[PDB]
């Protein structure tokens, strides 16, 4: 189990950490997150208490580095930020769990949850979406477009998600215009699976951090990737049964994570009632189609 | 966007445009099977293409063959007419090919936009106008080269005669919209209108009678009070 030490909590700030939250108060003994689980990328994540505007976090894995959070009064915001030197970083932590000064990431053993959200999620394939070479963590916040947005407006801070256009040169063969159009199996199989991702690990994966940044930081862009793809997959009458098989588990455990309170602005209604219930993949996401009608029977 | 009654003079200005109309591409009569069942037959269909600026139509004839085979036949006639548009517009030289097509039918907004992705400057657009187009296939010579092919053709015709030396483009596409309107509310009655007079005929190489202009003027009152006429009877007016 890895730690996330805090300097100081100089502003009050609703702390996430993956699925969970806590609420810290203006300078509060806090000094940060421990018992956090290795083997898994995890995000942290921050709402300011005087200014909800900027939900922001960062995306990291305890095994590329020694990170820590420090508030810059500057910039206004909670930084991560590496640390070189393992001795120190080592001291200071053990200084903090002695003085219990830190939250434990409260993972319960029956619980599969952040495992089942990040599946294929790893932090190399975060860091080219995310791009800031100089730090092994990665940046992420509520306003940042995405390089589709920024064509439909900074580029170096903007989520370089793959574009998904259906109505592209990309996706439509030349002479087989009608085919293409209403069968996307060509653009998900040749030129999105075969060409761009390589393989489905890497699609879910990109599709698992587009859920995450629209869930954890109301991320508009990331949300509408995150239906594109979705809408890709049931569009397409030629799936191979593995991916269908895993998407409905996806599915499954991104609709059951979803704050219900949410549901209006992190769900597309055309997506979700055509992809359950007018696609080539109507019948194939049971799961899926059983949590929605029984959670959000009104979106359908 | 849509086109509509604001910008109506729109259509008469120097960007080439083209209306597109599909719906007679895909034309069939139903009748009964022998064991009381229904089938379709289908008929040879056209797609009407317009300039209204000129007068121009690009009449595709669509010969039965091409459905031969063929599954979901009312989803595939708007991929054949994007099809063929495109393929006409592919065949004009650069300088004659349309700014903006405006199909007259929603329906075919993304077939035509999906064939024309290479086109990327040329305006796929609706329109907010009910136009009369359907009703094409009530002028005897175009009906006349749509029955009679035996294979897939296109054939030019000037829908408005040698108005435009006498007449706007406006007023030209006035007249044809409440001739073709006329014919789709009572086609006998407007066809008895445009013919029963026998000293005045139709050019060999026309579609409508050589009326002057005070004709014309009467023929036109002749057709809105037969539109009016059948609005009363439809609506017990
Ligand atoms: C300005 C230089 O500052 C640091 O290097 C630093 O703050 N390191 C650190 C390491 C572990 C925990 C904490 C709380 C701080």
């Amino acid at each position: 189990m890895n730690t996330v030490p805090f300097t100081s909590a100089p502003i009050e700030v609703t702390i996430g950490i993956d699925q969970y939250s806590f609420n810290v108060k203006e300078n509060q003994p806090f000094h940060g997150i421990k018992d956090i689980p290795i083997g898994h990328v995890h995000v942290i994540h921050f709402q300011h208490a005087d200014n909800s505007s900027m939900r922001y976090g960062y995306w990291f894995d305890c095994r590329m580095g020694n990170f820590y959070i420090q508030y810059d009064p500057k910039d206004g915001l909670y930084k991560m930020m590496e640390e070189r030197d393992g001795a120190k970083f080592e001291n200071i932590v053990h200084n903090f769990k002695e003085r219990q000064m830190m939250v434990s990431y409260p993972k319960i053993d029956e619980d599969d949850t952040w495992y089942n959200l990040t599946e294929f999620v790893q932090m190399d394939k975060i860091r080219k979406i995310v791009r800031k070479d100089e730090n092994q963590f990665s940046y992420v916040d509520s306003s940042m477009t995405t390089v589709q947005e920024n064509e439909l407006s900074d580029p170096a801070h903007s989520l370089n998600y793959t574009v998904i256009n259906f109505k592209s040169r990309e996706a439509i063969r030349p002479g087989h215009e009608m085919e293409d159009f209403l069968d996307k199996s060509y653009y998900l199989n040749t030129v999105m699976l075969q060409g761009i991702f390589k393989n489905s690990s890497n699609y879910f994966g990109e599709l698992q951090f587009a859920f995450l940044n629209a869930m954890f930081f109301g991320n508009y862009g990331s949300s509408l990737q995150w239906h594109a793809m979705i809408e890709l997959i049931c569009s397409s009458a030629t799936v191979p049964k593995h991916m269908l098989d895993k998407l409905d588990e996806i599915l499954y455990y991104q609709i059951k994570t979803l704050p219900e309170q949410y549901s209006d602005i992190l769900l597309n209604e055309r997506v979700w009632n055509i992809c359950l219930y007018s696609s080539f993949q109507k019948n194939s996401l049971h799961n899926t189609e059983k949590i929605m009608e029984n959670k959000y029977p009104e979106l359908l | 966007g849509a086109m509509n009654s604001s910008n109506y003079a729109e259509l008469f200005n120097n960007d080439i445009k083209l209306f597109v109309d599909d719906t007679n591409v895909y034309r069939v009569t139903v009748h009964k099977t022998f064991e009381g069942n229904v089938a379709t037959k289908a008929i040879n269909g056209c797609i009407f293409t317009l300039n209204p600026k000129t007068g121009h139509l690009f009449l595709k004839i669509i010969h039965t063959s091409v459905w031969a085979g063929q599954k979901r036949l009312s989803q595939l006639a708007k991929w054949k007419t994007a099809e063929e548009v495109s393929a006409l517009v592919r065949s004009l030289p650069k300088e004659e090919q349309p700014k903006q097509i405006i199909v007259t039918r929603k329906a075919m907004l993304d077939p035509l936009e999906v064939h024309m992705l290479d086109f990327p400057n040329i305006a796929i657009r609706p329109t907010e106008l009910r136009l009369p187009f359907s009703a094409a296939m009530s002028i005897d010579k175009l009906s006349d080269v749509v029955m009679k092919a035996t294979e897939p053709q296109m054939v030019l015709f000037n829908i408005y005669d040698d108005w435009l030396d006498r007449i706007s483009s406006y007023t030209a596409f006035s007249r044809l919209t409440l001739l073709l309107r006329a014919l789709k509310t009572n086609e006998e009655s407007a066809k008895m209108i445009l013919l029963s007079d026998p000293t005045i005929t139709i050019k060999s190489y026309h579609l409508w009678p050589s009326f002057t202009d005070e004709q014309w003027i009467t023929i036109e009152s002749q057709m809105r009070d037969l539109i009016l006429t059948e609005y009363g009877r439809k609506y017990n007016v």
